[PDB]
């Protein structure tokens, strides 16, 4: 029941560092561990064998190092398109195990979000379902803070939030949140709105429409 | 090249049977050992299946020893996982993998999908979201079951500026999902955009073209 | 876990052909060498490693001589084969790590030189 831990889960660094990346084995398994880089809608692919070994056609970048029990995955000069999720893998112990994984993300300046509304479709509308989408696009850092007013009143509980990975070649994020009513409730207001907090934003953005405009 | 290439992954009920398939090409396929690893939601790895190169001996995890074989067909070039008395926790992106010693997987198929749930199939609905320098628009695909579709735009000659964001469990069990791209607003009204939804496990496609409202 | 049909020590004279540390895997049960990685230590330093996926062995240079029969690796003769000029100052306890895809296992055996 050996047990493979990464420490920390998530990692955001800087192009140009160099990265070390930590996985800790609960036994000792020598020099038998392996290195994994999953990017967003890929599958794994290995890195390094055997702690230390590098595997053909993976940049020159990636290397490891450490015995027993405590090993590093080094990237020196990490570039944007290093972001996605590091696992580390014994090659001694019962079962070959895998880490939880580090997420690396890039950190970059700061992009405020391109912020647009949608109103429901008449098609949906007719279903008794009516769902407003609010879409917060390439923007960074990743945090931000998406409200929801209908008629200028704050609406909880009824939105869900649904983020893209970090692009690889710009280092943003986009975002979108769907308010979901029940098609008698759209019917009875008028103006609905996406107010957007950010980093990037100097003040709180707000995108709105009224119905039937 | 070396080539993996898994299917047979699809939606089936808990306590019943799945056969996974893997083609190999671009090496020696009786030559090495083979591996089945899967991914589940969580995004976490587990290893489940591992066969020497004749095919003589098979390991496995403890979690699905007994109901899990792995086999594999030389001649053929072919690598395979039945799956017996199917749990929901068995629910993952299966990967077949090439293995060297300490089971390093020097290569990885693209990965089939597993549903392990008494739910029934059901395909999306898919609605605009119409444009209202630089313009957005998409189509949400609602209500579907299970996991995953597929969504391109204008049959894949759409590319830049595509975000096609994660599904969300609804409340009532549903997939919920948007897919939008940001276009030069001086496109509206001359270009046609259509979103194609592939929804494998209900066997269902549509294509809905997204214009300006009227 | 692989076992082994142990041996505490061996020992070598200069009259003696070649030197040979014996490592033999009772329950092998790889069916080619690309499952297959062998590791020879001594006084905790990595002294011989075959990679039978790559079909490459590495010796450091106070060993260039050391070698094993890859011919022999599937039966479980994972033995050491080095000149005795390279064998008479390493003296002591040797380390066979013999892994597979999903085992592995190792064994000592301590050199010696007798006349
Ligand atoms: C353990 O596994 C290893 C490999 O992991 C086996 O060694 C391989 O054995 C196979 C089968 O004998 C060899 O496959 C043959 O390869 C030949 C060409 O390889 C050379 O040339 C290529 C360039 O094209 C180089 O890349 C490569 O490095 C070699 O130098 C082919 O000519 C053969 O073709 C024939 O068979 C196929 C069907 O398989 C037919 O379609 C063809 O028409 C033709 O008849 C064949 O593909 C392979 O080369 C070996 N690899 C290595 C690295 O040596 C061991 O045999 C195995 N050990 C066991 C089983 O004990
Ligand atoms: C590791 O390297 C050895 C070579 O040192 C590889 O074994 C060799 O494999 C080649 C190619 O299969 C053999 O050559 C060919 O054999 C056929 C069969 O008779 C013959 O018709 C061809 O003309 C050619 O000679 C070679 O005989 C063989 N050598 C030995 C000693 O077995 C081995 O496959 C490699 N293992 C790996 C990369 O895992
Ligand atoms: C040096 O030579 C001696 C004599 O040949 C080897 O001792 C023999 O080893 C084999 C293999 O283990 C045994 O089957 C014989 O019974 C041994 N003979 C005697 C007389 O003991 C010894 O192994 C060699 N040493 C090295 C390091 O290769
Ligand atoms: C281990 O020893 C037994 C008994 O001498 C022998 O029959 C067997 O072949 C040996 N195995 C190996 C791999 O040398
Ligand atoms: C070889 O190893 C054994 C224990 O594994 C030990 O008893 C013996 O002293 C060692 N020989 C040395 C260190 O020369």
């Amino acid at each position: 029941d050996i047990v493979m831990t990464q420490s920390p889960a998530t990692l955001s660094v800087t192009p140009g560092d160099r990265v070390s990346l930590s996985c800790r084995a609960s036994q000792t398994i020598s020099d038998y561990l392996h290195w994994y880089q999953q990017k967003s809608h890929e599958s794994p692919r290995l890195l390094i064998k055997f702690a230390s070994q590098s595997i053909s056609g993976i940049p020159s970048r990636f290397s490891g190092s450490g015995s027993g029990s405590d090993f590093t995955l080094s990237i020196n000069s990490v570039e944007p398109e290093d972001v996605g999720v590091y696992y580390c893998q014994n090659g001694h112990g019962f079962p070959r195990t895998f880490g939880g994984g580090t997420k690396l993300e890039i950190k970059r300046t700061v992009a405020a979000p391109s912020v647009f509304i949608f109103p429901p479709s008449d098609e949906q509308l007719k279903s008794g379902t009516a769902s407003v989408v609010c879409l917060l696009n390439n923007f960074y850092p990743r945090e931000a803070k998406v409200q929801w007013k209908v008629d200028n009143a704050l609406q909880s509980g009824n939105s869900q939030e649904s983020v893209t990975e970090q692009d690889s070649k710009d280092s943003t994020y986009s975002l979108s949140s769907t308010l979901t009513l029940s098609k008698a409730d759209y019917e009875k207001h008028k103006v609905y709105a996406c107010e957007v907090t950010h980093q990037g934003l100097s003040s709180p953005v707000t995108k709105s429409f009224n119905r039937g405009e | 090249e070396v080539k993996l290439v898994e299917s047979g992954g699809d939606l089936v009920k808990p306590g019943g049977s799945l056969k996974l398939s893997c083609a190999a090409s671009g090496f020696t396929f009786s030559g090495y050992g083979m591996s089945w690893v899967r991914q589940t939601p969580d995004k976490r790895l587990e290893w489940v299946a591992t066969i020497t190169s004749g095919g003589t001996y098979t390991y496995y995890p403890d979690s699905v020893k007994g109901r899990f074989t792995i086999s594999r067909d030389n001649a053929k070039n072919t690598l395979y996982l039945q799956i017996d008395s199917l749990k929901s926790e068995d629910t993952a992106i299966y990967f077949c993998a090439r293995s060297l010693a300490g089971n390093a997987m020097d290569y990885w198929g693209q990965g089939t999908s597993v549903t392990v749930s008494s739910a029934s199939t059901k395909g999306p609905s898919v609605f605009p979201l119409a444009p209202s320098g630089t313009a957005a628009l998409g189509c949400l695909v609602k209500d579907y079951f299970p996991e995953p579709v597929t969504v391109s735009w204008n049959s894949g000659a759409l590319t830049s500026g595509v975000h096609t964001f994660p599904a969300v469990l609804q409340s009532s069990g549903l997939y919920s999902l948007s897919s939008v791209v940001t276009v030069p607003s001086s496109s509206l009204g001359t270009q046609t955009y259509i979103c194609n939804v592939n929804h494998k496990p209900s066997n269902t496609k549509v294509d809905k073209k997204v214009e300006p409202k009227s | 876990q692989l076992l082994f049909n142990k041996t505490k020590s061996v020992e070598f004279t200069f009259g003696n052909d070649t030197v040979v540390i014996p490592c033999f895997v009772t329950n092998m049960e790889a069916q080619n060498t690309t499952e297959v990685y062998v590791k020879w230590k001594f006084k905790g330093r990595d002294i011989y490693t075959f990679d039978g996926a790559l079909n490459k062995s590495t010796v450091p240079t106070d060993f260039s001589s050391a070698k094993i029969e890859v011919s022999q690796l599937l039966k479980g003769d994972a033995s050491l084969k080095m000149d005795k000029s390279d064998a008479v100052s390493h003296t002591g306890n040797y380390t066979c790590e013999v892994t597979e895809l999903t085992r592995e296992g190792e064994t000592i055996i301590e050199l010696k030189y007798r006349v």
